[PDB]
RNA sequence: CGGCCUCCGAACGGUAAGAGCCUAGCAUGUAGAACUG
RNA sequence: GUGCUCGCUUCGGCAGCACAUAUACUAAAAUUGGAACGAUACAGAGAAGAUUAGCAUGGCCCCUGCGCAAGGAUGACACGCAAAUUCGUGAAGCGUU
């Protein structure tokens, strides 16, 4: 209810949220829609987490209808546990993800190496969960506050609006030539056209400076 | 120090009163020049986001007086050289 | 934004028991006009009486000395409007969203400048109390001020919750009496109160000594002496207002008549003494002689 | 101290509510959407108490 | 009697920008309501 | 309402004392009003000859994003620009003749 909530309250009617957790476009999208509904790894992530909890949940809701067994039950939930990857699509929003699906995949090797030993074969039934279980409760440990802090983000951006006023934005890599400049033009303003004046009207500055452009291509071609 | 500690942990993070109306008479009301009034703080829920738009985006101290000194004007020579 | 102690507004506004309910909420809305954000306190003003709450952003409140809940002046009770044409007041109050913003955080600075006494600015300086407005306001209360909406399903018959309706299971008044459209905008600038404007017809109903023809005629007729009206009496009460020119009390009228040397002192002496006139408790009535 | 309450009580509330389409509740809408930020935290209290298989 | 075994995927970056009109949505649940010899 | 009075005092009431103390945006409502990037329909792309990569500044302009990153046609818009000023107008004072 609450993705949908944040979903329609975005207006966004063409998509869709299944009771799966998968997000559906259900039409073709035109440009301005394309863009108005991307959603970021914040709205994603707590769709994948939510994803594998239904999943772990309806395990458990089947052995209670009477649909599996104790034994079935465990091993369902081992191969949850064991293939997070590939049920619920976590990795594509934190890549770094695939450091607890590779922990998950040697202890899968490790406990099938000790259970498959000697008559029981090469077969599904061994549940061991406890082990890619607390994997993913420490993945959880850690990513309750991210997740707490870029969805206090999302909804304040959303309930009180886009602060554009004091941005503060960096100088990075693309801005340095541009900010060079705009630096350099506002020290020769300061400098000279308001500490050595009498051009008491207007200095000209605008002037003084297509100077200073000429003499820096002339320099440039010698 | 104290202050700044205030402010500090403030940007990082019932009780009784007497009141004189002014246009108290006696006739407005039961006949008591003095109410008192215990104020309470009411609750807010902590599971609710932030509630109105500061989004928006726009009369300063009294403007100094210039104790400044007086321009004396610009010769036809400066104001050519 | 603000954070304050208490709201002012009409004792009416805040009810009949000595002790009160107030819940601070801070924060809590946006102001009506000025949209600040400002703490909103809730009051229950009496049993069975709607719940009051703070209506408006603590600057705007200062700035015109409302009931910061009721909308209505807290000297005597007057609309903006009739209050502010009374006390012959034509006030600048601004209008644009830029402006207004701006208008409230600059008057917010100078009632920080101010001391929380007089209402800040120019509100203050007409204080040339208008017998006009003082008849004009309710000299008692006016609680009905708490008294419920009505209850759509009882007004269909379908208010099947007893007495715990929160709407008065009244008759609605037919939307079309003007006493219905007073959004908090035009109750707030004082501008298409139509409540005000009957107010305003009101006050044209309301009697004066209206002025005789000849600018000879310095003659008021006092009605309404008695036996013990003396003389000199009447003479001390029209005495300081200019210059008498003549008394002549007729007994067997229980009359008289004060001949003026000045028609002003006669006009303006007249004026103020129109149904208030009281000497020895006497309903005196000033009258121009023929 | 604070007293618990029957389940029938959060069960007949989350049954009423179903999905927030009906008009009703319509101011719900706001709170149940500002409850959003703490569902991560339901979430890993809900898996580390999972109930062990000897259990049923 | 030594052993030695990577990599696995998602977003932006291309199919425009608009001014207008039309019509559900969406916000409020308000304040306050007549006066005499 | 529970209970206790070696209570009136039967098993009824009544009495007395003990304990128990104030919820609530009171509304199932009723109005009230903007928007939906939806059609429609028009409309219809920076720099110099042509085709075109961008990174900025500015400000009551915003959108997607966790974002102090990035993107949105270089996101869009900025498009009169005034001004003093080369010489005179006149106005008014302060001194000289
Ligand atoms: O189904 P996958 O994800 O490919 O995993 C399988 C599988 O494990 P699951 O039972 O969890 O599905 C096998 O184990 P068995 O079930 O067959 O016992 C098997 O491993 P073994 O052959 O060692 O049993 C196999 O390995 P291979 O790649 O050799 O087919 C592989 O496990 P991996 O994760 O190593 O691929
Ligand atoms: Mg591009
Ligand atoms: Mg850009
Ligand atoms: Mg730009």
């Amino acid at each position: 209810n609450m993705l949908n909530l944040l979903i329609h309250r975005k207006n966004l009617n063409y998509l869709h949220l299944d009771y799966n957790f998968n997000l559906k476009p259900v039409k073709t999208l035109t440009t301005k829609e394309r863009k108005k509904s991307r959603f970021g790894n914040a709205f994603h992530l707590c769709r994948e987490v939510l994803r594998l909890t239904k999943l772990v949940v309806d395990s458990h809701v089947q052995y209670r209808l009477g649909n599996v067994d104790a034994f079935q039950l465990a091993d369902g939930l081992q191969y949850i546990f064991a293939h997070v990857g590939q049920l619920t699509g976590m990795y594509r929003y934190k890549y770094k993800l695939m450091r607890q699906i590779r922990m998950c995949k040697d202890l899968k090797h490790l406990i099938y190496y000790r259970f498959n030993t000697g008559p029981v074969g090469k077969g599904p039934g061994c549940g061991f969960w406890a082990a890619g279980w607390r994997v993913w409760l420490f993945f959880m440990r850690g990513i309750t506050p991210l997740l707490e802090r870029w969805l206090g983000n999302l909804l304040a951006r959303q309930f009180e609006g886009r602060h554009s006023k004091g941005v503060a934005k960096t100088v990075t890599k693309q801005r340095v030539e541009s900010h060079f400049d705009l630096e350099l033009r506002a020290a020769v303003m300061h400098d000279i056209l308001d500490m050595m004046p009498e051009g008491i009207k207007q200095n000209k500055a605008r002037t003084i400076l297509q100077h200073l452009s000429e003499a820096w291509r002339c320099w440039k071609a010698n | 120090r104290v202050a700044l500690e205030k402010s500090v942990s403030q940007k990082v993070a019932a009780q009784y009163i007497r009141y004189t109306p002014s246009q108290q008479g006696v006739a407005f009301n039961s006949g008591a020049k003095q109410r008192v009034i215990r104020m309470v703080e009411m609750q807010k829920d902590p599971m609710e986001p932030p509630r109105f738009k500061i989004n928006k985006k726009i009369p300063p101290s009294p403007p100094a007086p210039v104790m400044h000194s007086p321009s004396r004007k610009m010769t036809v020579k400066e104001q050519q050289e | 934004w603000e954070d304050a102690d208490f709201p002012i507004l009409c004792q009416t506004c805040l009810g009949e028991n000595p002790y009160i309910r107030m819940t601070k909420e801070k924060y809590g809305k946006e102001c009506k006009i000025c949209a600040r954000p400002f703490t909103v306190f809730r009051w229950c003003p009496g049993v069975r009486m709607r719940f009051k709450k703070t209506e408006v952003c603590q600057t705007c409140s200062k700035l015109k000395n409302v009931c910061q809940t009721c909308l209505l002046d807290l000297e005597y009770g007057l609309p903006i409007q009739v209050r502010d044409a009374g006390l012959s007041f034509k006030d600048d109050m601004p209008k644009s969203d830029v402006n207004k913003e701006y208008y409230t955080q600059n008057m917010e600075r100078e009632i920080s400048n101010s001391d929380g006494t007089r209402p800040v600015g120019m509100l203050g300086k007409a204080t040339s109390t208008s017998d006009m407005l003082l008849k004009l306001a309710r000299t008692t209360p006016y609680y009905k001020r708490n008294r419920p909406h009505i209850c759509s399903f009882w007004v269909k018959g379908e208010c099947k919750r007893g007495e715990e309706c929160p709407y008065r299971h009244e008759k609605p008044t037919d939307p079309d009496d003007p006493l219905a459209d007073q959004n908090i905008k035009d109750r707030y600038y004082g501008i298409n109160d139509p409540v005000a404007d009957k107010l305003l017809k009101r006050a044209s109903t309301m009697p004066r000594l209206d002025p005789p023809e000849d600018k000879t005629i310095t003659t008021l007729y006092v009605g309404g002496l008695g036996d013990t009206i003396t003389e000199t009496d009447l003479r001390n009460h029209f005495y300081q207002f200019g210059e008498i020119r003549t008394i002549t009390v007729v007994q067997r009228q229980q009359c008289a008549f004060i001949q003026f040397a000045t028609r002003q002192a006669a006009e303006v002496a007249a004026e103020k003494s129109f149904n208030k006139l009281i000497v020895n408790g006497r309903r005196l009535n000033v009258k121009w002689g023929r | 101290q604070k007293e618990d309450m029957p389940p029938e009580h959060v069960r007949k509330i989350i049954r009423d509510h179903g999905d927030m389409t009906n008009r009703k509740f319509r101011h719900d809408k706001r709170v149940y959407l500002g409850a959003l930020k703490y569902m991560p935290h339901a979430v890993l209290k809900l898996l580390e108490n999972m109930p062990m298989p000897w259990e049923q």
